């Protein structure tokens, strides 16, 4: 039996990329591809917004004089925020913005150990000449989908559903490989599509580590 | 016979879950029996789940 190795990682876009595993024995391409696809889609670790504290906002079913969107829509836009905190596993970003215009993710005064990977991501639009938002966005690291209705306090802190899963779409193909004198050897192309807050190489390494650790039962 | 009335408005969010009816516009109603994980749903050649 041969063994597969990561021979190429074609980072085509900022989010979606392709990794390649080669050589693979016949009948192993599908096995490894589907096991890795299921593990990537299910069990990858990421960072997600979990709690938000806007200044003069009590509940999510209200509005703020100056912004064009309800607090619910702001919470949804924050739920769709991609962030790559590096050293910690819980951080609090502070967004301060005033004046007419969009409030992109670049308007977050992010720390050293925080990386916002999509600075153009709009959050809400300020439509008044003197209207300012000052919000505290609590980003923490987790796994899978943990809704706010299952976790576990003041009347200011709003809870958003957290989707800690960097990968959005995983596909895989198996095709004949180029070996000098050998046939019936496959090659696995895993075309993944993250949101940018994870590396494809470390994603594959984490998936394989999880699979091997599960197999370590016997 | 009354002095004052106080009305309190609770707002709840109802998420979809196994049990409640979903329908189409062509008389095809049904009751959700399972919320299947993303990796368990069928997918096409581009990997997009259903």
């Amino acid at each position: 039996f041969l063994k597969p190795r990561l021979v190429d990682i074609e980072q085509v876009s900022s989010t979606h990329a392709k990794v390649t595993l080669e050589p693979l024995e016949r009948g192993f391409g599908h096995t490894l591809g589907n096991a890795l696809r299921r593990i990537l889609l299910s069990s990858m670790p990421g960072c997600a917004v979990t709690e938000v504290e806007i200044d003069g906002v009590l509940h999510e079913y209200s509005t703020k004089e100056g912004v064009q969107e309800d607090i619910l829509e702001i919470l949804l836009n924050l739920k769709g925020l991609a962030v790559r905190v590096q050293g910690k596993d819980e951080v609090i970003l502070t967004l301060n913005k005033s004046g007419i215009g969009p409030v992109t993710a670049a308007d977050i005064t992010h720390d050293g150990d925080v990386e916002i990977v999509k600075p153009q991501h709009v959050i809400c639009h300020l439509t008044d000449e003197n209207a300012s938002i000052s919000m505290r966005i609590k980003v923490q690291r987790g796994r899978g989908y943990v809704p706010a209705s299952t976790r576990i306090r003041p009347i200011g802190r709003l809870l958003v559903d957290a989707c800690y899963s960097p990968v959005e779409r995983i596909a895989y193909n198996v095709e004949a490989a180029r070996v000098e004198q050998r046939t019936d050897l496959d090659k696995l192309v895993i075309e993944m599509e993250t949101n940018g807050t994870i590396d494809p190489e470390e994603a594959i390494r984490r998936a394989a580590t999880i699979l091997a650790e599960q197999l370590e039962a016997f | 016979g009354v002095l004052k009335i106080v009305k309190v408005y609770l707002a709840v969010k109802r998420r979809i879950q196994p049990g409640d009816k979903m329908a189409g516009r062509h008389g095809n109603k049904g009751v959700i029996s399972k919320i299947n994980p993303i990796e368990d749903m069928p997918y096409d050649e581009n990997g997009t789940p259903v």
